[PDB]
């Protein structure tokens, strides 16, 4: 019962850092997903 | 014509052609009066 938690508390911090930096760029690229199609996704709509 | 760009385009934007696709498959299953004349904008005041 100690194992899965002792590694747990020892990994977590670094892990959000791993999920931090990528996230900044990822949402970045996310905006451009929208920029890739939005004007064509409202073509007939407008 | 949108199909050719859809080929040059990818599949990660497929959803944005959705209403285009409905514009096609539906077509696969498928007294005049003047409007905006502008005579309404005229005016007549009798009191003048």
């Amino acid at each position: 019962f100690a194992i899965m938690i002792l590694v747990n508390v020892f990994l977590r911090p670094s892990l959000m850092i791993i999920g931090y930096i990528a996230a900044i760029a990822l949402s970045y690229v996310g905006v451009w997903i929208l920029n890739a199609g939005f004007d064509h996704a409202i073509s007939y709509i407008q | 014509d949108f199909i050719a760009e859809a080929n040059a385009k990818g599949w990660i934007m497929a959803g944005s052609y959705f209403f285009d696709l409905v514009k096609l498959n539906g077509s696969a299953t498928e007294d005049q009066f003047d409007t905006g004349t502008g005579l309404d904008k005229s005016s007549f005041d009798p009191t003048q």
